[PDB]
């Protein structure tokens, strides 16, 4: 869940 | 139970696509890499059950993703800023070092390459202002960057894109190197899903 | 090969996640559903080889996705038009009817449900103008559709949110109803990936 | 094609 | 600012070519119409400026494009469905009605025309099930068309392409009417571009 | 999406 | 009649976009370049006056399109598809020296670059056999390429992408180089439309 | 099917 933000792979 | 089975599959799925992403990156199939990247990014919100069993390939994927976008100066992988993708990669490198428990030596070799590329890419894009900023904040220290950092300033000042340093820098070459390095610290293991897919097609 | 291999896993992955999508919808865990939906969406850009193999579950997934977002009238699924999620669900219902070769007798009962829901949600959100449009355009005809249509118009002309047809309509009830309609048109077989997660963990 | 992502659009365009 | 110049030109080009496309259609010069349409398509991925100014233009172009292709049933403008060009023409018609703020009374006579030709054309084509499908979904409804629903319906089961309805049907005649209709809800003009060519072919 | 929203040519 | 007027507007439109194409290429906005390219491709079916008045910029544009696609080795501009984009570029380059009647002395450097890039790109993509064919076809006489053609052979046979001839070759640098060559034999006319655009936002 | 012009003579896009 944070995972998607803790290991963000895509640009913001 | 039903929840435990989903976790196990998400991991297989996540690891499978990671393997495919590296393979795409290796064959210089960046379009496939990005699509697989997006698949993996969507998967991250789902229960995975064990961060550590995946913490490592995730950090490598992060670095590769930023590097793959390194040429788009206005792409921003970071939450609060206007960090160029390469600057973000530099930071992911620190994470890799810290979490793969690597020496400053094994690392500074690649960190040096990402800095060089970050400055040069800005120069090739006419973003001399930012090239100057990254150069000063990241490079100016001194092993033997010592004269590369100096040619780079002169190149900036003169808006000289004809300089051999800029002229002879290939992003694709830098890219593939960063993969060799990043890849080398990951285990050899074929993904379970690919293994099963091989028994299927026999 | 290595390419025909991804296709096969992409097929397994798609099917596995569709099941988890149905499980979440069935359990009223719509956030999970939306998350699995995005995973599946990201997957569609990849090679699946055998289209006709995923086509049915994909049409059902489409309807469910528009139904799950049925209360966000500012949400749209058309490039071309200004359509509320439920108006879009209707179009999917039509595609499902054709590609599943279903009879009108079977489709019409659930389609009337979606029109009822599409008009009422507009009403509950006080978009009495969008409601009349959808009403005029969809239940515009006449059989049984003769009393509810009138009531709705009267409720609209009167901005009557307190009427019983409005007060006793529950989107939850409606959602679970559509899932049951769509489920009865699918072969509910266990995904390969889940079977393995079972061999694999127990 | 991959239009399968457009032909079977699961997510809001929006 | 170099960007907002392109925007201005792209807008002139679209308006100019839309003008020539109607001209071509008007002259039953459908090949030219098709080549100009493709040019406008390639033009849409570009910065147009503000969509208040070409959206009516664009919608009519859509309708005409679908109509000029209505006889090819294997051709599709729908992204999700297997829709004949004339079915997609009906949907555009609907957006036009909603966006042009016209009434059912003003629009029902044309759309009616579209439903007819969509069926007849399927029929004139030996495609009898689609013919049935389109009729039961679009015409299996109104008042003043029962007699027709019932004749087209029997023409179907008996395959009576020998029928006065079918034989005296003229698509060329159909097309031209649709253009006349769509034109009456559009200005007339001379696009800055065409006007400047004369001011110079001087 | 001007190209997809006001699609003029056949997807196909 | 209204014809000669379209013909002149087509020309103006063709020239306007050619101008932007170069502007996108020069700024390394290759995505913008291909979209503009596609618009130009679509205009070519329309009547434009007489080749001569546009045959010059169409060749440069031809060479540029193949170069822009130089890195996609499964892309072909030749009818039968046995040609790599850079191979096609070499051909276009000859058509330019022949049609523009350029002296060999004004073309050998650039022609030598496209040959080197054609082989090197294959190498970086590990198309060692493709690389061999292209190398032996264009570099046998092509003498004083003695070191290079001889270095490449060893690079191919040893599959040595770490060799500096490969490591210091950057496609971005090669592209801008070629653009400068091509541009110099041109007419970068501030097309009528940009000037009208200016005279209007001015 | 029909009239192409200088579309192939000056082909700018891939066949592919």
């Amino acid at each position: 869940r944070g995972l998607a933000l803790k290991y963000l792979l895509t640009p913001v | 139970g039903e929840a435990r089975l989903e976790e196990a599959v998400n991991r297989w799925v996540l690891k499978f696509y990671f393997h495919e992403a590296l393979r795409a990156f290796r064959g210089s199939r960046y379009g496939d890499f990005r699509q697989i990247r997006d698949i993996m990014q969507a998967l991250l919100v789902r229960p995975l059950g064990k961060e550590h069993t995946v913490s490592r390939l995730l950090r490598v994927m992060q670095c590769l993703s930023r590097i793959e976008e390194g040429e788009n100066l206005d792409c921003s992988f970071d939450m609060e800023a206007e960090l160029t993708p390469l600057e973000s990669a530099i930071n992911v490198l620190e994470m890799i070092k810290t979490e793969f428990t690597l020496t400053e030596a094994v690392v500074e070799s690649s960190r040096k390459l990402v800095k060089e590329a970050a400055v040069i890419i800005c120069i090739k894009n006419k973003e001399f202002e930012k090239a100057s900023k990254i150069l000063k904040k990241h490079m100016s220290k001194d092993p033997t960057t010592q004269k590369l950092r100096n040619d780079l300033l002169n190149i900036i000042r003169e808006k000289n894109l004809a300089h051999p340093v800029i002229q002879n820098f290939s992003y694709e070459t830098f890219q593939q190197k960063m993969l060799r390095f990043l890849e080398s610290h990951l285990d050899d293991a074929e993904p379970y899903l690919l293994t099963m897919a091989k028994k299927a097609l026999k």
